[PDB]
């Protein structure tokens, strides 16, 4: 085998922000949730579209296993479980192959850190919707 | 569709349908890979599926069907063997080897077939343990002639011969009864001298190297059991140690023989071995310099490169290294012919020490750790090692890993970050370490304390800086506290710690300030006697922590709070006294000013604050000057709970209040803190608050269960309520640990307990299975356990107000409610143990429950749980024998006695409690011992189940006789009885009756077993 | 790009199908459902030498639902044995897995794991495990909870399959992802609790 060079596809962006998290799915032929990854989770910039994704990637393996647009008409709501989560509904991952829809959920070290990602989740809804 | 064709045994079998499956499964994929399996599997576990062996074997042209054929009959040979026709038995022998030879024949088959001759040799052994030398004495004669007919046979013999080795003597126990195993055993041991002879003829003349490593890997599996004349008196030694390390084909085979001779233990009074033992030693070591590399060459480098099969060749040889030198490194050491030789070995044991590879990193320092252990107790030894020790001093001190209580880690893009797991390898690895680098430091604590002081001093000055190199030598620093003298120790430790305070000042930034402050707190933890001695620099160290406590890194802060409680375990006296040129002890001073040393701390950090603070306190010895100081700890806890009582006292909706329930929980959990290390000096403090705290539980409790009748079972997974249950957890851990430390039993008995079951008992009881604490029934055991002596009456509410309600919720299933399942039987066992009356107030429909329960637990796979069954069961059986030839005993053996024999075979022979053998053998030899021993007085059986006045003895025989065939029904009525037989002779000797057991294990496995293998142990009672 | 085949080995109950579930999709399957025969699941890593291909075998530690047994492993050209550092008898068991394992594939790099090194109560200690060393075997502790250690097995086995000890696990392309009815999943959702909220 030879070295092989090949990229990220993540150096035209700029990191809006980045917080540790761990991520499930909601699983409806189950009643359940399943982890998705455990990792940093990242809201990256395009620097020439400024659309801003949530990339997250596992720790050691660095899968991915969070790819989608902020889009603007999504929303964060509390699981009844925690005080350090936000779940809400996406239309269009691509962390797996093609885009599916989930319903995710990220938790968060502490209310304080699960409390940011509001605000900057907010913040890029704004950016995405105004570009 | 299709593929299932072949399950159809009424038609004949299609062999291309069958190959066409096999390779759908071995090399298609997705569904198709899968019904090919299933459909495979069917075919192979039909019971005729054997009768289709010879026709695929002959037909077939995929390799893998025909291994699949071999599968089949390999499970009717070890299973159904018996049961078969002699017509097939034969027939099947001579196709198995009549495929062989065939096989051995054809030269490109024989070299692109190794899988299926290697298997159709593992099923010819099969059949040897069933008919080998009994019906085939001419086997080994024959193989032998067989041998020169053809070089590809011969080597194929060598295959056979091995694996009939291996499963004779290295696999035998527990697959073959004791008698099989010792009947092949003999049966090996007196051909042996015909094999040898054609093993060592090959080796000597021998050609294809592919013929010369089969048997060397033959004489691997013989060098564990034969007879040392083989190995000492012929000239194999010489061989395997010259040529045959010679050759890379045959190096690692060699290696690996030489290590099994290597680990023997010589016969000490005999000159002519010993010499031969080093003789080979010698000639290994002296090829491998010649051959492979020498002594000086760099085998770090060498292994991560990682060429051909270095890392597996540098491997052996550590193993060889050290297995011979662990075993006859004495022979070397006197005569000065063979010095070089000695330390050359150990030369190549400090390059391979070098290799970053952590096994193989232990497997070396296990060695270092043998010889250094010698060289600090045996005379006159050290000096032949010491340069081979300054080397192995640089070496661990290098490679030191981190210690557990270093907090702070560098994670995968280079930031220095809190340790999210413990590590117990590297905390393993670290302990061994240090063993080893205290022994080289007594041998020369002159030559350590220069090398560490030099290392050091390229830390300061820039020259060698790095996490790594100032982690390393700090961990090593600290590892060698003990080893200097007071004086020197001194002069060491002040250098360093100067050195280290002045790097916290060059070195600016998060990621340095971390790693430096880190270093810092283990040294100085290390280190209590130099603190002791030296107050101005114990007042500076606890500062400069208090120090680290207000750093924005959370590792660094809980790392400080730790080495705070190490450095006063030790230390606590000098906090206590009063210091010349101070005006009060220094715990007052701490005291004092607990809310600004805390303020940036996290709550589980201040409650290990509060920890040390105890820890201090419970040095002072005078009563009222300790309750003072308790008190004075306590002030800011006390002032929170006082409000907290009155407010929610005044407004129960509070407890809602996320806020409260944190503020409560914190004071608590401060309450168990400071209790954990004052032990039973607490009580004034615990006193202070019960009467309140037991009213808090109440009220609690009381808004757990309208939540949960409000919001459903779920709102027990809701923040507001697991905030609300965590509180009463730490209310049930306080009094826990009180009285688990407790000196004064009589105001445990007299004050806590009686307020303690009212509050907890009732409620407990009363929630609905989900809404029920675990932890009441660990509270319960920890009373039970320390009192329960004291309130037989108490013991008894607690068993009816948790014993029924708990067995309901554990007794559906093996999995439901797993904490409550192990609590529960903790505390039947420590009631069983202690409090053993209360059982025999039970009604008589709940004294079968519990025997139920016990038996229940038996069957469980939860280790925890079978163990703590297994045990009850024995020491119930123990408390009935205690009573008397009494009513209540009486009844227990007519109503239980057989329950206990049943249910404790069914989990011996069952093949799902594998783990509880020993102990499920020790039940049953006690139940048996009660009979055989005539302690049970009365008739096991009903009036006119049989003749006249019929012994226990008897009855008991023919109860399981009975209980046998019906389980297992493919014994004949004879094994039965003989295995019986035994049993009932054997109970008082638990290895023979364990023998016995795995003998019965093993025949049910199979159908027409021997009934004379139980006479086994009648023969060494013999013999 | 290589696909190898890796048999996977081990008592019943070791975690075995945790572990290579948590590889494949992220997940930590708490109950434990025994595996009858054997699963075959692809899974991929991405390295700095391109993108390595492993098939694995997971296949049965109960005798019952041994299935074809020794002939999963023909073909072979990596392993793991695993067993369960909470459960004594699991490492008593490992050099019979390893016996028959190595019948059939005589020359293949092999990683024996010890899992749920995440449990407080340890069994098998340390010192107890030192099978590997004679045999050539590379040991981990593990465990499928925690993560830790859960990528070194492949890891290792990927730079003996590749021949090449500078092999690292690299970051995956990150392709930019695309621009009523989810209404009720995510009432449903919100109302289930998320598992482990105080281990976490
Ligand atoms: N604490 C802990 N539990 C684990 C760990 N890994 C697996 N488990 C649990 O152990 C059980 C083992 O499950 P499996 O992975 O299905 O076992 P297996 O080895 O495939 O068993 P067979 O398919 O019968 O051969 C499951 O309940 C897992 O939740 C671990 O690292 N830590
Ligand atoms: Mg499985």
């Amino acid at each position: 085998l030879e070295k092989v060079d090949v990229k990220t596809m993540e150096e035209d962006e700029e990191v809006l922000y980045k917080v540790r998290a761990k991520l499930f799915r909601f699983d409806a032929d189950a009643k359940e949730w399943k982890e998705r990854g455990t990792g940093d989770c990242k809201f990256l910039k395009n620097k020439k579209t400024n659309k801003v994704r949530i990339l997250m990637r596992r720790d050691k393996t660095l899968k991915i296993c969070a790819n989608h647009i902020i889009a603007p008409e999504y929303t964060l709501k509390p699981n009844v479980g925690s005080d350090r989560s936000w779940v809400y509904a996406c239309t269009a991952d691509i962390a797996e192959g093609e885009a599916e829809a989930f319903t995710f959920a990220i938790r968060f070290g502490s209310k304080e850190n699960a409390d940011k990602f509001k605000e900057e989740f907010e913040k890029a809804q704004e950016i995405n919707k105004k570009a | 569709g299709a593929m299932e064709g072949i399950l159809d045994f009424s038609n004949d079998l299609d062999i291309a349908l069958l190959d066409q499956v096999v390779s759908t499964f071995y090399q298609g994929s997705g569904v198709q890979q899968k019904q090919a399996q299933e459909i495979l599997t069917k075919f192979q576990d039909n019971p005729d599926a054997w009768q289709k062996a010879d026709q695929i074997l002959q037909f077939s042209t995929n390799p893998q069907s025909k291994f699949i054929a071999l599968s089949i009959l390999d499970k009717l040979i070890t299973r159904k063997w018996k049961l078969l026709p002699n017509d097939h038995r034969i027939g099947i022998r001579n196709f198995v080897v009549g495929m062989i030879i065939s096989m051995c024949q054809d030269d490109e088959v024989f070299k692109t077939q190794k899988n299926l001759i290697n298997k159709s040799d593992l099923t010819l052994v099969q059949i040897l343990k069933q008919e080998w030398p009994q019906n085939w004495p001419e086997f080994i004669p024959e193989l032998i002639g067989s041998s020169s007919s053809s070089v590809n046979v011969c080597e194929n013999n060598m295959i056979v011969l091995k694996l009939l080795s291996e499963e004779v003597f290295d696999f035998s126990a527990e697959q073959m009864t004791q008698a099989k195993a010792l009947h092949l055993k003999n049966s090996m041991s007196k051909e042996f001298e015909q094999i040898f002879k054609l093993c060592f003829q090959v080796l000597e003349q021998g050609s294809s190297s592919s013929l010369i490593v089969a048997t060397l890997e033959s004489l691997l599996r013989y060098l564990h059991w034969i007879p040392y004349r083989y190995i000492y008196e012929t000239n194999i030694l010489e061989l395997l140690s010259t040529k045959f390390m010679t050759s890379p084909d045959t190096r690692a085979i060699t290696l690996k023989c030489l290590t099994e001779v290597s680990n023997l233990k010589i016969p000490q009074d005999n000159d002519l071995i010993k010499r031969q033992t080093v003789l080979f030693f010698q000639n290994t070591l002296q090829q491998i310099a010649t051959s492979v590399m020498p002594v000086t060459a760099d085998l770090k480098a060498t292994y991560a490169n990682a060429n051909g099969n270095d890392q597996s060749f540098l491997q052996d040889l550590a193993m060889f290294l050290t297995t011979y030198l662990a075993r006859n490194r004495a022979l070397l050491e006197s005569d000065e012919s063979l010095r070089e030789l000695l330390l050359n070995a150990h030369q190549y044991l400090i390059q391979l020490s070098k290799i970053e590879e952590r096994e193989l990193f232990k497997t070396t320092l296990d060695y270092w750790h043998n010889l250094v252990a010698d060289l600090f107790y045996e005379p006159l030894k050290k000096h032949i090692y010491e340069e081979i020790c300054s080397q192995l001093r640089l070496v661990i001190i290098e490679n030191m890993v981190r210690p557990e209580e270093v907090l702070v880690v560098e994670n995968d893009e280079g930031e220095i970050v809190r340790e999210f797991v413990k590590e117990s390898d590297t905390i393993q690895l670290y302990k061994s370490e240090r063993e080893v680098l205290v022994y080289l430091t007594h041998l020369n604590v002159i030559d350590t304390e220069e090398i560490m002081i030099s290392k050091l001093a390229r830390q300061i000055d820039g020259s060698e800086w790095s996490w790594h190199n100032i982690n390393t030598l700090s961990w090593a620093i600290g590892s060698i506290s003990g080893t200097m003298s007071e004086d020197t120790e001194k002069r060491f430790v002040v250098t360093v710690i100067k050195d280290l305070l002045d790097l916290t000042v060059k070195k600016r930034g998060k990621d340095n300030k971390a790693v430096v402050a880190s270093d810092i707190m283990y040294v100085v933890g290390q280190y209590p006697r130099f603190l002791k001695a030296h107050w101005n620099f114990l007042r500076t160290v606890i500062l400069k922590l208090f120090e680290f406590m207000h750093e924005t890194h959370e590792g660094v802060q809980d790392m400080a709070c730790d080495t705070f409680i190490k450095i006063v375990q030790k230390c606590k006296y000098h906090f206590v006294i009063q210091q010349p040129r101070e005006s009060e002890p220094f715990i007052q001073t701490i005291i004092r000013d607990i809310q600004k040393t805390t303020a940036d701390l996290q709550p589980q950090q201040v409650h290990t604050f509060y920890k040390a603070c105890g820890i201090i306190i419970s040095e002072e010895r005078s009563v009222a000057e300790r309750n003072r100081l308790l008190s004075d700890l306590m002030q800011l806890p006390n002032m929170a709970w006082d409000t907290i009582v009155e407010q929610s006292t005044a407004n129960p909706t509070l407890l809602l209040d996320s806020e409260t329930v944190k503020i409560i929980a914190n004071i608590i959990k401060t309450n168990v803190a400071v209790c954990t290390s004052m032990g039973a000096d607490f009580y004034p403090q615990l006193g202070h608050i019960y009467y309140n705290m037991l009213q808090l539980y109440r009220a609690v409790s009381s808004m757990i269960s309208a939540q949960v009748a409000a919001e459903g079972l779920i709102a027990t997974k809701t923040p507001k309520v697991r905030g609300l249950r965590t509180i009463k957890k730490e209310i049930l851990k306080l009094v826990e640990t009180y009285i688990s430390k407790a000196r004064n039993l009589d105001d445990v008995v007299k004050v806590l307990v009686e307020p303690l079951l009212n509050a907890v008992l009732e409620d407990y009881m009363n929630n609905v299975p989900d809404a029920r604490d675990a932890e009441v029934l660990n509270c319960m055991t920890t009373v039970v356990e320390k009192v329960g002596h004291m309130i037989p009456q108490g013991v008894i509410l607690i068993l009816q107000s948790v014993f029924e309600c708990t067995l309901d919720m554990i007794n559906k299933d093996f999995t439901e409610y797993p904490e409550h399942r192990v609590e529960f039987y903790k505390l039947l066992k420590v009631i069983n143990e202690k409090s053993f009356a209360a059982f025999l107030e039970l009604p008589p429909a709940a004294f079968k429950l519990f025997v139920d329960a016990i038996c229940w637990a038996f069957k469980h796979n939860n280790r925890d749980v079978e163990v703590n069954g297994l045990q009850i069961a024995l020491d119930l059986v123990k408390n009935i024998e205690r009573m008397g030839n009494v009513p209540f005993a009486n009844e227990f053996h007519k109503n239980y006695f057989f329950i206990f024999v049943s249910e404790t075979f069914f989990v011996l022979t069952d093949s799902d409690h594998k783990s509880g053998f020993s102990k499920q053998a020790l039940l049953l030899m006690k139940l048996i011992s009660l009979v055989y021993d005539n302690k049970i007085s009365v008739p096991l059986y009903q009036e006119a189940e049989v003749p006249q006045g019929t012994s226990n003895q008897v009855y008991l025989s023919q109860y399981l006789a009975n209980m046998l065939s019906n389980a297992f029904p493919h014994l004949t009525s004879e094994q039965i009885a003989s295995f019986l037989s035994a049993l009932t002779k054997q109970y008082k000797d638990l290895v023979v009756f364990k023998g016995t057991l795995r003998d019965f294990l093993v025949q049910i496995k199979e159908v027409g077993g021997d009934p004379t293998d139980y006479l086994f142990a009648e023969d060494k009672e013999n013999a | 790009v290589p696909t190898f085949k890796l048999v996977l080995v081990g008592d019943g109950g070791t975690g075995k199908t945790t572990f290579v579930k948590r590889h494949l999709t992220g997940e930590f399957e708490k109950k434990y459902i025994a595996t009858i025969g054997v699963e075959v699941h692809p899974l991929s890593f991405y390295t700095n030498f391109g993108e390595i291909k492993f098939d694995v075998w997971d296949t049965a530690g109960l005798e019952k639902f041994g299935g074809l047994r020794d002939g999963y492993y023909i073909n072979a050209q990596c392993a793991i044995i695993m067993f369960d550092v909470t459960s004594r008898i699991t490492y008593k068991n490992v050099p019979n897995w390893h016996r028959d394992l190595v019948r059939v594939c005589e020359n293949i790099p092999i990683v024996l794991c010890g899992n749920k090194v995440d449990v407080k109560e340890r069994k098998v200690k340390a010192k107890t495990i030192t099978f590997h060393r004679k045999k050539n075997l590379q040991y981990y502790d593990i465990s499928a909870k925690s993560n830790y250690n859960f990528e070194k097995p492949f890891l290792w086995l990927a730079r003996k399959l590749a021949g090449n000890p500078q092999l690292e696990f690299v970051a995956s392309p990150a392709l930019a992802p695309p621009e009523q009815q989810y209404q009720q999943e995510m009432e449903q959702a919100t109302a289930l609790p998320l598992p482990d909220e105080d281990d976490a």
